[PDB]
RNA sequence: UUUAUGUUUU
RNA sequence: CGCGGGGUGGAGCAGCCCGGUAGCUCGUCGGGCUCAUAACCCGAAGGUCGUCGGUUCAAAUCCGGCCCCCGCAACCA
RNA sequence: CCUACGGGCAGGCGCCGAGGGUAGGGCCCGUGACUGGGGCGAAGUCGUAACAAGGUAGCUGUACCGGAAGGUGCGGCUGGAUC
RNA sequence: UGAAAUGCGCAGAUACCGGGAGGAACGCCGAUGGCGAAGGCAGCCACCUGGUCCACCCGUGACGCUGAGGCGCGAAAGCGUGG
RNA sequence: CACCUCGAUGUCGGCUCGUCGCAUCCUGGGGCUGAAGAAGGUCCCAAGGGUUGGGCUGUUCGCCCAUUAAAGCGGCACGCG
RNA sequence: UGCGAAUGCCGGCAUGAGUAACGAUAAAGAGGGUGAGAAUCCCUCUCGCCGUAAGCCCAAGGGUUCCUACGCAAUGGUCGUCAGCGUAGGGUUAGGCGGGACCUAAGGUGAAGCCGAAAGGCGUAGCCGAAGGGCAGCCGGUUAAUAUUCCGGCCCUUCCCGCAGGUGCGAUGGGGGGACGCUCUAGGCUAGGGGGACCGGAGCCAUGGACGAGCCCGGCCAGAAGCGCAGGGUGGGAGGUAGGCAAAUCCGCCUCCCAACAAGCUCUGCGUGGUGGGGAAGCCCGUACGGGUGACAACCCCCCGAAGCCAGGGAGCCAAGAAAAGCCUCUAAGCACAACCUGCGGGAACCCGUACCGCAAACCGACACAGGUGGGCGGGUGCAAGAGCACUCAGGCGCGCGGGAGAACCCUCGCCAAGGAACUCUGCAAGUUGGCCCCGUAACUUCGGGAGAAGGGGUGCUCCCUGGGGUGAUGAGCCCCGGGGAGCCGCAGUGAACAGGCUCUGGCGACUGUUUACCAAAAACACAGCUCUCUGCGAACUCGUAAGAGGAGGUAUAGGGAGCGACGCUUGCCCGGUGCCGGAAGGUCAAGGGGAGGGGUGCAAGCCCCGAACCGAAGCCCCGGUGAACGGCGGCCGUAACUAUAACGGUCCUAAGGUAGCGAAAUUCCUUGUCGGGUAAGUUCCGACCUGCACGAAAAGCGUAACGACCGGAGCGCUGUCUCGGCGAGGGACCCGGUGAAAUUGAACUGGCCGUGAAGAUGCGGCCUACCCGUGGCAGGACGAAAAGACCCCGUGGAGCUUUACUGC
RNA sequence: GGCGAGCUAGCCCUGGCCAGGGUGAAGCUGGGGUGAGACCCAGUGGAGGCCCGAACCGGUGGGGGAUGCAAACCCCUCGGA
RNA sequence: CGUGGUUCGUGGAGCCAUGGGGGAAUCUGGGCGGACCACCGCCUAAGGCUAAGUACUCCGGGUGACCGAUAGCGCACCAGU
């Protein structure tokens, strides 16, 4: 039965995407937070073009 | 008139519809004047400001002319009466010598191929606009302006009216839809006659779904509801209200009155 | 401007 | 037997708190008006206050028991 | 089978057919817990509507109301007494 | 009102004057009168329109009377929708 | 009453499957009778076996229909999820 | 700083156990091959399964899974030589397909501007934003693997430059246009399909017959200009002009004059078209596939025929159906040895995607998971139609453990003597019915329905006669609808598959619809419709501190709130209390005004404190109104010439004492009320009565046709529900081979009875019984497992909710 | 104080989808009817939160599954269409 | 007048700050010494800057009656994997 993962490439940028943590300050914070973690990723990682 | 149905389906039984044949030529409406596109949204920004909106046909909007002083003296041709989604009345086309196109709602009476006009100048036949100083006590007219230059607000509404009553000063007197005594400045236009289509107060919508297409979703009943949602939320077995009947809100709906108490409007009001 | 009523049969 | 109210001329109600005398409408009896009855008018009679005990100087009245009456309660199980 | 055999008969099949069965309707009669009013039956109860102007003139179609008669509104008739 | 009481009124009533709003009905004329098939119809004006009478003796030539059904009208109350 | 069980002893009725007690419903044996016979009443012995099918209600139970030799009462965590 | 317990924490290894399982019951068998090893890999043949798919093509999402070589430790539920797995090498080619150097939608963002303690929130233009608009490629061939991408053929787009011809050229600005709904549709076509006695073709004559107008296979695809058949779109002049925020010669409006017709001018679709290209069966090869030939293949007639195209076609309807650019036109600056337009020619054309999976072993579900996932194609025959159903092409599959056995038991199926609901809470379940044609059809009804009512008959095949319709001709064929007659066969003709059981009678809800994703689909919500109430427009109301926004680009026939809930007939009385509404008085009432009068301190001028009259809002008090506002709508006693009963009366209270209509009810406690009906028998059901514990009128009252996977009662039909079981089938269970879990588990050498014990003993006492160990089975016990009882209490634990609790905002 | 509407609910913009049967409203045309009408009858027409029924959307009853194929599935049946 | 700060929770409540209202003076001016008044004293508001002593440890170094791979940082090992 349809279950809750639904990729859409759009979406996930779009939504967790690097710029899109840049406008909210809360996600300025986000970045700040993982950087300082040293996470491999800062942003979920998606693809295509 | 209107249109009835034989009962060929339960609430087809009761349904009941306009009578169009006072529509002139119509089927598309008139681009360059309207339409243009009606953002169709039912809430403020984020969030549902009006409950129960949403659905119902998509539709275009015919833009109205309700400052009618603006071509003064120029008179115009009634080309058409369409029908206008957007409104209980209907509008009517009209041909400018200018060559200048305007929809105006459409009056009771006024038909096809008459001259209309508007200005102090103005004869006081159907479809005229004029300041309310120079309209002769005591005709019926429609689509009033409530301050000079401000464009008609009150009766538009299908088979609305108002009456003028008397005159004082540089202002009118009129008894509106409602029934309120105001005092309306002189300056301030109007329109002789009265709206017309005034059948639509008759219409029954007969189904749910009609209710529908007029964008119009399900009402739900406080009583209905649990009490987080409601004043009337709970108890069940249904129930009386058990306090003054209220609003999701929290205010009594039953008498309880509204308009702000000091009001510089309060002064010119006089009625109902 | 205070009244209602009069047992059955000859 | 849980909690509350009650028992007063023939009927229906007061009077009980706070003590001491029992009052109202109807009904009853006697007399009037009427040809007569009722209405109407003038007079009168009639209650130990459910009951036993207690309290007091005095108990319908304050207190306790028992007998009846009405109302409410009997939930989670 | 009989022949007087391009036949008749027995026999076979078929139509229709009394009726029987299944199914659904229509009319009439009887009957039924209960229920509605009606007629009739010397001396039971409540009132007094009508007959005299009936003590609110009566009656009337309708509507509403009321233990009951009745009452009231609207209009109508005189089959209403009274200067 | 029989007499009263309810009601209303010192939060300024009733009585009086001026202004406005709204609905209904049309005093005198008006008659014991007129019109209408009936129910019914009454301020004034205009439009649309029915019946009816009189004068003339001109035209049709019995084309008439009534009238089961049918159809239409039908006071008051009453009902539906809007006012 | 509140003793084991609230870090769980699933709770009515039915169904299936029984098993046991006897204070016996039937059948077997008896005494007494207000036991003529037949048929009962009543007590004693006796637990081997038997102890019906329906209508009603979730019902147990009752009531009712039709039968029967009889349509027994109980216990078994109101036996048995 | 010493561990045995904390359902402790981390780890390791046990127990159950060689136990359950190995993931759809579509299904397999054999021969050959490879190899150390083969049920499992390859190849052949036979068998079975999908086929509106389980085939094919897109889009998502995935991201090497693609092809090949060499591999088998692990992954694979067994095996593996195989693989989507390991290693390695290769593989994705575009001016025309998609997307971007185009447009705009919601929304987003946001010069101006507005607002906000900061962060930040708004917001016209503009900008971003697509599966919408716009825009030029068709057929075939090639690779192990890409192809509208390479190739071949045929065909087009834009940009730059240049010639020639033409024209007032010129835009982000004006105007046109783009440009739009739903249902139903016409004519002509195309895709697609069927038939052919015609054309082409390897071959074939068995097994009794057939050398035949036999069987079998195939009889196309694309294509500029021109042409033809369809169809779309469009009037042409002139004059006036004050409108289209400048200007227009354009558009708009007014008046004349021509056409009125597609005539014309166009633009599409289809046909044809130079030419190019394809091209079966079968047989021969080799697979691991593809290749030779069949061929110089043929390449045509007829029919059926779209939901597709002509497309902006038409008709009807109401709920009244995007934008912007491209495009055309108009003009403005400007510029007019510019420019733009048309034709020809040459040159110039960039970035990204392109493998493979894609109803699934490659995506979402921890899995090679019986689930989920949008668009297109989806052949043939028959059955009324159809995407339904059965079989079947192409193509794809037999689902990654097997072999046996033939027990109980389970699951899923088939049949059943007599009976036929006796089963049970209940006909739960399963039976019955079942498609089409015709006959036929009641109460009631809102006249539509109720209706598929009910209940019947027909249904195959054969020969003969015969009526219409479509194409063709006004004809033959071929399609399509039928009609009549005479026969044939079986138990049976919608011969298999798909395909209502029906009636009567209550309750609730009018109806279609909505809901507790994952125990409730309902009598609950919603619903048209009725009432009340608010709201004069910068409306009320809602969201927001605000700006702002919704309401609404609406205006009282509108909008918010509330109840009620189609429709029918109705909806009574009480305004004392509460709420709301009205009330220019009066009472109270805060700050503030006001200061009679008092106090501190100074020698004093003073400074500084209290502070009575009095004047001061709303609110409350107070007076009124209000019920489709919250709400409420009595008690005792008596009375009739039989008795009963009480139309009648008395009295007490109230704001008023429940009207109509209903009533043992979705309400009735007593209760299985009483009576009637149904039944052999009826705690339910139906009709009555009324003694209504404790109906009653918009938390509506009482009814109502129709409707209902709602809930109740009854009958017919028919049944394995049952008396009451039986047999049978298949998937399991069982035995063998392969792989091999789980909760649970103080340790165990773990019996019955009568006792005892913390009151229910394998574990204590007495006695009884009992050789050691298993396997298939049933569940009485281990107060069996699971979950630190959800009930209950307890904790001065918590949370949601309410209000005339307190206190605040 | 942040993160979430790739599940789910509502709404907004933009596209798409619904085999095939059945019933046969209005309106039209004609006929009758009338003073004119209402109206009646035919034929045509093709309306509907109309009917049957696939796709599609559901989740009614039952059976199975319950360390499942599945942390909601499977079969039969059933609602809309 | 309304609040904050101080030990000061309205308290006899000054001091410093200040949202609102009113609203001066320039040495004989002004604030303060805890309501107010007098006296006596302190200090000069409504502009600004100012090292050092102080805080911390991403970083380097030295020490340890600090751990020694279930310890010690989450990471002694290609771990914020
Ligand atoms: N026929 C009488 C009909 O019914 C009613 O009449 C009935 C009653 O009203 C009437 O009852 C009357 C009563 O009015 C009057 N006030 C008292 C009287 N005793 C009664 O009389 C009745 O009762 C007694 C029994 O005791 C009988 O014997 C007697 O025959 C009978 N009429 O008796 C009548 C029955 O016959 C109407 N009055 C009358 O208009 C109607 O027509
Ligand atoms: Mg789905
Ligand atoms: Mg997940
Ligand atoms: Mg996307
Ligand atoms: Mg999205
Ligand atoms: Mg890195
Ligand atoms: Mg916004
Ligand atoms: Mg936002
Ligand atoms: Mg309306
Ligand atoms: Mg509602
Ligand atoms: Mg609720
Ligand atoms: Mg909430
Ligand atoms: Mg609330
Ligand atoms: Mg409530
Ligand atoms: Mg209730
Ligand atoms: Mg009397
Ligand atoms: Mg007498
Ligand atoms: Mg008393
Ligand atoms: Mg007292
Ligand atoms: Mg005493
Ligand atoms: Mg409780
Ligand atoms: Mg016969
Ligand atoms: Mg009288
Ligand atoms: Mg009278
Ligand atoms: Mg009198
Ligand atoms: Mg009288
Ligand atoms: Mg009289
Ligand atoms: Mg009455
Ligand atoms: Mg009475
Ligand atoms: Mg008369
Ligand atoms: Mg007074
Ligand atoms: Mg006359
Ligand atoms: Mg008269
Ligand atoms: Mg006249
Ligand atoms: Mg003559
Ligand atoms: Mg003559
Ligand atoms: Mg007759
Ligand atoms: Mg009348
Ligand atoms: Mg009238
Ligand atoms: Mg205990
Ligand atoms: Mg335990
Ligand atoms: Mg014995
Ligand atoms: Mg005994
Ligand atoms: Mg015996
Ligand atoms: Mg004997
Ligand atoms: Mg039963
Ligand atoms: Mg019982
Ligand atoms: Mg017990
Ligand atoms: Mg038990
Ligand atoms: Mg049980
Ligand atoms: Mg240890
Ligand atoms: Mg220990
Ligand atoms: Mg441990
Ligand atoms: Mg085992
Ligand atoms: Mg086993
Ligand atoms: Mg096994
Ligand atoms: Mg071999
Ligand atoms: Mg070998
Ligand atoms: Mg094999
Ligand atoms: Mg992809
Ligand atoms: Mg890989
Ligand atoms: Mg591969
Ligand atoms: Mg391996
Ligand atoms: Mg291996
Ligand atoms: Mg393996
Ligand atoms: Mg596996
Ligand atoms: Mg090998
Ligand atoms: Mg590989
Ligand atoms: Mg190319
Ligand atoms: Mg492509
Ligand atoms: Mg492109
Ligand atoms: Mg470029
Ligand atoms: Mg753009
Ligand atoms: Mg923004
Ligand atoms: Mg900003
Ligand atoms: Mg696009
Ligand atoms: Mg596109
Ligand atoms: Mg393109
Ligand atoms: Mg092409
Ligand atoms: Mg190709
Ligand atoms: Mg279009
Ligand atoms: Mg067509
Ligand atoms: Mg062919
Ligand atoms: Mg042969
Ligand atoms: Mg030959
Ligand atoms: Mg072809
Ligand atoms: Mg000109
Ligand atoms: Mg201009
Ligand atoms: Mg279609
Ligand atoms: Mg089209
Ligand atoms: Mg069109
Ligand atoms: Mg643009
Ligand atoms: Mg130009
Ligand atoms: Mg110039
Ligand atoms: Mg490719
Ligand atoms: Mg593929
Ligand atoms: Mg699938
Ligand atoms: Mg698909
Ligand atoms: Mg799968
Ligand atoms: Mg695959
Ligand atoms: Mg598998
Ligand atoms: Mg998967
Ligand atoms: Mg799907
Ligand atoms: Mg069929
Ligand atoms: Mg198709
Ligand atoms: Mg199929
Ligand atoms: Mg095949
Ligand atoms: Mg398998
Ligand atoms: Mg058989
Ligand atoms: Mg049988
Ligand atoms: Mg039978
Ligand atoms: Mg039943
Ligand atoms: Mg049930
Ligand atoms: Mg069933
Ligand atoms: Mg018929
Ligand atoms: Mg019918
Ligand atoms: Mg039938
Ligand atoms: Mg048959
Ligand atoms: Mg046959
Ligand atoms: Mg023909
Ligand atoms: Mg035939
Ligand atoms: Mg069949
Ligand atoms: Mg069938
Ligand atoms: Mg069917
Ligand atoms: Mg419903
Ligand atoms: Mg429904
Ligand atoms: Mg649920
Ligand atoms: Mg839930
Ligand atoms: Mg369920
Ligand atoms: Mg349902
Ligand atoms: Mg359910
Ligand atoms: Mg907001
Ligand atoms: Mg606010
Ligand atoms: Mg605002
Ligand atoms: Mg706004
Ligand atoms: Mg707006
Ligand atoms: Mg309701
Ligand atoms: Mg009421
Ligand atoms: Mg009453
Ligand atoms: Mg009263
Ligand atoms: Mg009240
Ligand atoms: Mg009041
Ligand atoms: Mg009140
Ligand atoms: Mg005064
Ligand atoms: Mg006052
Ligand atoms: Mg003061
Ligand atoms: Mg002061
Ligand atoms: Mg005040
Ligand atoms: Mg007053
Ligand atoms: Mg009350
Ligand atoms: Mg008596
Ligand atoms: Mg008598
Ligand atoms: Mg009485
Ligand atoms: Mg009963
Ligand atoms: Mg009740
Ligand atoms: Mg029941
Ligand atoms: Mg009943
Ligand atoms: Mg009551
Ligand atoms: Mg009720
Ligand atoms: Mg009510
Ligand atoms: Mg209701
Ligand atoms: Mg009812
Ligand atoms: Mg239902
Ligand atoms: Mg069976
Ligand atoms: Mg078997
Ligand atoms: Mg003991
Ligand atoms: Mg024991
Ligand atoms: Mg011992
Ligand atoms: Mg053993
Ligand atoms: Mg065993
Ligand atoms: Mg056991
Ligand atoms: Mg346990
Ligand atoms: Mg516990
Ligand atoms: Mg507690
Ligand atoms: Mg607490
Ligand atoms: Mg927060
Ligand atoms: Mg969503
Ligand atoms: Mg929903
Ligand atoms: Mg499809
Ligand atoms: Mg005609
Ligand atoms: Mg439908
Ligand atoms: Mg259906
Ligand atoms: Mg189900
Ligand atoms: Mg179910
Ligand atoms: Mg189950
Ligand atoms: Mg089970
Ligand atoms: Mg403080
Ligand atoms: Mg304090
Ligand atoms: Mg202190
Ligand atoms: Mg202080
Ligand atoms: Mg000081
Ligand atoms: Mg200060
Ligand atoms: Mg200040
Ligand atoms: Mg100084
Ligand atoms: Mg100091
Ligand atoms: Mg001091
Ligand atoms: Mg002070
Ligand atoms: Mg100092
Ligand atoms: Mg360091
Ligand atoms: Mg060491
Ligand atoms: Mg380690
Ligand atoms: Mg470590
Ligand atoms: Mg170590
Ligand atoms: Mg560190
Ligand atoms: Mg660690
Ligand atoms: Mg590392």
């Amino acid at each position: 039965m349809k279950r809750t993962w639904q990729p859409n490439r759009r979406k996930r940028a779009k939504t967790h995407g690097f710029r899109a943590r840049m406008r909210t300050p809360g996600g300025r914070k986000v970045l700040k937070r993982r950087r300082q973690k040293g996470r491999w990723r800062l942003t979920p990682a998606v693809r295509k073009r | 008139a209107v249109k009835k149905f034989k009962p060929y389906t339960p609430s087809r039984r009761f349904m009941t519809v306009a009578d169009f044949s006072e529509i002139t030529k119509t089927e598309p409406e008139k681009s360059l004047v309207k339409p243009l596109k009606k953002t169709g949204g039912r809430n403020n920004q984020g969030r549902i400001t009006v409950r129960f909106r949403g659905g119902g046909h998509k539709r275009l909007y015919r833009i109205i002319d309700f400052k009618r002083w603006d071509k003064v003296g120029i008179p115009a041709k009634v080309a058409a009466i369409e029908y206008d989604p957007n409104r209980s009345a209907r509008i009517a086309l009209l041909h400018y010598v200018d060559g200048e196109k305007r929809y105006i709602i459409a009056p009771d009476g006024l038909q096809v191929g008459q001259q209309v006009v508007a200005g102090p100048d103005a004869p006081i036949q159907v479809g005229n606009a004029l300041p309310l100083r120079f309209i002769p006590v005591g005709t019926v007219v429609h689509a009033v302006e409530l301050e000079p230059k401000k464009g008609a607000k009150l009766a538009r509404a299908a088979g609305t009216s108002a009456q003028i009553q008397g005159r004082e000063g540089d202002y009118v007197i009129l008894r509106l839809p409602s029934g309120e005594l105001r005092k309306v400045h002189g300056e301030c236009y109007a329109t002789v006659g009265a709206v017309g289509n005034a059948d639509h107060k008759n219409i029954v919508l007969g189904k749910a779904g009609r209710s529908r297409w007029l964008g119009r979703r399900p009402h739900v009943r406080g009583a209905a509801m649990n009490p987080v949602d409601h004043p009337h939320g709970g108890g069940e077995g249904r129930a009386p209200r058990g306090r003054p009947p209220a609003s999701p809100w929290g205010w009594q709906t039953k008498g309880l009155k509204t308009r702000k108490r000091r009001k510089p409007s309060s002064r010119f009001i006089i009625a109902r």
